[PDB]
């Protein structure tokens, strides 16, 4: 029955089903891949990132084509399209009670009227699921495991490789997709929560949220995958200077706030060596950008 | 009602934007200090009163632009090592930020406590030596 | 001594820096109005005067997220046809510039006169209702 499906969706487009109970192999389908300076893209919630370093844009993609054609304030166009698809598959043999999958493809053209000719593409593919006490579904960020533990208490009930990573889980409910909430971890802080306490407590040990940098063969793409304290996240650009002084803890924590794309101020550091500008686009787990401060202006 | 100095200083002229306050420090060649702080922060309030309450920072404090912050700015370089309130950074006139004049602890490169009010002042006279 | 308000408004809650504006109008979903003005305009003065004594901006402004600038803010946006005085931008919660709400004139698309009172609320009301996404 369709109710006992788990579709899961990777990165590569490819729609796994599964059972929900034990986590077997079902029928697989193929499909177009979900995505496709520089633009890097989120291929699970459809944010873009400006690769200054790298930073988050305000907008994601289903936004900027609902605005397009718009402008912002760097001074980059952008134009839209989009376009659905909406394939049948018997939940028994996956072929293309029946099931009712539809996808959404985005595409958003980016160009500059500095540079004439220069331009970059993106693409974002989303299924048309709405999103429906511990967390169940946890997927990898590098592999494509993933982990289903009991809502109820908090333990694992089967695992299963799928290959390229997890970047949504759907089931069918009601007569239609729905997309089930799963969290993004490293494949290192889920055998580490295994291993040590045996029991995943995700609310629905210190877990840090990083921004994992993957590459596969449609380019780079970026993910917002948790560790834990023991996961070597890639330097920062920055050293400031090995200080010794007194410790104080009279201080409050500030929110982050916006940044601008190009620097009003020079700075000069205390006897503190500067590294190279952040190596992004290195396999691994960075600090989360910030967020670049920008508006939008409809044409 | 409404004030720009939010407890800091009523005799001393505020900027209100950092746009506008590295415009005058460039034009006028006085260093600007930045106060970074909030108002449900009991350590900001602590620091204020302290700050408030000290002739010789209120009066040294005109030789500077002025310019204290609720929320975090969108400049890079005034947060070297983390956002964090209480916090007081400096720039030179030369639009260039002063991360050089640190505070007295390791952990909070640019924190000030309700005691290092002569500390403040140094880093202050510090800062009047340009570039 | 010295406000937020520079006289627009003095019972009215006004924003420091303009990425703090933005912030506070994403976060609460209110439409962000951006007056630009100088102390030295005869213009800017009359409808500083003109704003605080009506009533209807007053009450009405209360919904919106305040900030008033003596000084051009880097966002070329808020700048679409000049950097003119007194000028007022509005700013739906999307981080999208409301371009379409405009003034009197074609040449100063957003420069209103103390005469425009009706038309300023007007405009304010429209920037009430929000853009779709």
């Amino acid at each position: 029955r369709p109710e006992n499906l788990l579709l899961v969706s990777t990165l590569d487009g490819s729609l796994h089903a599964l059972s929900k109970q034990t986590g077997d192999l079902k029928w697989t389908l193929r499909d177009d891949p979900v995505i496709e300076m520089a633009f890097l893209s989120d291929p699970a919630d459809g944010s873009l990132y400006i690769l200054q370093g790298l930073m988050k844009l305000p907008f994601t993609i289903p936004e900027l084509v609902h605005a397009s054609p718009c402008r912002s304030s760097d001074g980059v166009f952008y134009t839209g399209r989009k376009q659905d698809a909406w394939f049948v598959v018997d939940p028994e043999s996956g072929e293309t009670p029946r099931l009712y999958i539809g996808r959404t493809q985005y595409t958003v053209t980016m160009h500059d009227p500095r540079a004439p000719a220069l331009r970059w593409n993106t693409t974002y593919r989303r299924y048309s699921a709405p999103p429906m006490k511990y967390m169940s579904h946890l997927a990898s960020c590098g592999m494509g495991l993933l982990l289903t533990v009991d809502p109820g208490s908090g333990t694992v009930l089967w695992t299963q490789d799928l290959g390229v990573p997890v970047m949504g889980v759907y089931t069918w409910h009601q007569d239609g997709l729905r997309q089930l909430p799963h969290l993004t971890l490293a494949r290192d802080t889920l055998h580490f929560l295994a291993l040590r306490w045996g029991h995943i407590r995700l609310p629905a040990t210190q877990l840090l949220m990083t921004l994992y940098v993957g590459k596969d063969e449609t380019g780079f793409y970026v993910s917002k995958a948790l560790v834990h304290t023991g996961v070597a996240l890639v330097p920062r650009g920055l050293t400031l200077a090995p200080a010794d002084g007194p410790t104080t803890d009279e201080v409050t924590l500030q929110v982050s706030g916006e940044r601008e794309g190009s620097p009003s101020t020079a700075v000069r550091y205390p006897s503190g060596s500067v590294a190279l500008p952040s190596q992004w686009l290195l396999i691994g787990h960075h600090e989360l950008p910030p967020v670049l401060h920008t508006t939008m202006l409809r044409v | 009602p409404q004030t720009l100095s939010r407890g800091w200083g009523d005799q001393l002229i505020w900027t209100q934007t950092y746009e506008e306050a590295l415009y005058k420090s460039k034009t006028s060649n006085k260093p600007l200090m930045i106060i970074h702080h909030l108002d449900e922060c009991p350590h900001s309030q602590a620091l204020k009163k302290v700050f408030a309450e000290n002739k010789e920072i209120q009066k040294l404090a005109e030789q500077f632009v002025l310019l204290n912050l609720v929320y975090e700015t969108t400049d890079k370089h005034l947060s070297p090592d983390g956002q964090y309130v209480p916090r007081i950074m400096f720039v030179d006139p030369s639009l260039t930020v002063r991360a050089d004049i640190t505070g007295r602890y390791s952990n909070r490169l640019y924190a000030y406590e309700p005691a290092d009010t002569a500390l403040l002042l140094d880093n202050m006279k510090k800062a009047l030596k340009l570039l």
